[PDB]
């Protein structure tokens, strides 16, 4: 499914959770600082 | 076709998408169709 354009959710806002379509990653604004803040290690993507 | 879990040998790579039948990782899946 998909978010309509409109959000007239009685003033309910989403934004900081509904996907920003300005980012490539379509994560939340919540989700990316959440991954900012925790540090991973060994991604594994063809690692040199 | 290049792939991030590597290389793979003797398939064919589409644009087409489907449901997936054996995946192979990373968003890539393998599937026998026609011509066959
Ligand atoms: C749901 O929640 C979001 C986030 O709050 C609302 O979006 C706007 O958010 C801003 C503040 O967060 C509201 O306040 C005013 O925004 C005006 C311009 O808005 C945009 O400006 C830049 C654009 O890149 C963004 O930073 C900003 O978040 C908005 O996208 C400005 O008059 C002020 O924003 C200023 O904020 C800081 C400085 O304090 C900087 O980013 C900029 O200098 C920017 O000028 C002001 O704070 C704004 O009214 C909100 N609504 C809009 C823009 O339409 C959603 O609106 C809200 N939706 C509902 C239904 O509640
Ligand atoms: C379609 O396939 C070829 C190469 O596989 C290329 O045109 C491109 O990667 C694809 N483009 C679209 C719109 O699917």
């Amino acid at each position: 499914y998909k978010t309509p354009p409109i959000k007239d959710f009685g003033g309910f806002n989403f934004s900081q959770i509904l996907p920003d379509p300005s980012k490539p990653s379509k994560r939340s604004f919540i989700e990316d600082l959440l991954f900012n803040k925790v540090t991973l290690a060994d991604a594994g993507f063809i690692k040199q | 076709f290049q792939t991030r879990a590597g290389c793979l040998i003797g398939a064919e790579h589409v644009n087409n998408s489907y449901e997936c039948d054996i995946p192979i990782g990373a968003g890539i899946c393998a599937s026998y169709q026609t011509s066959q």
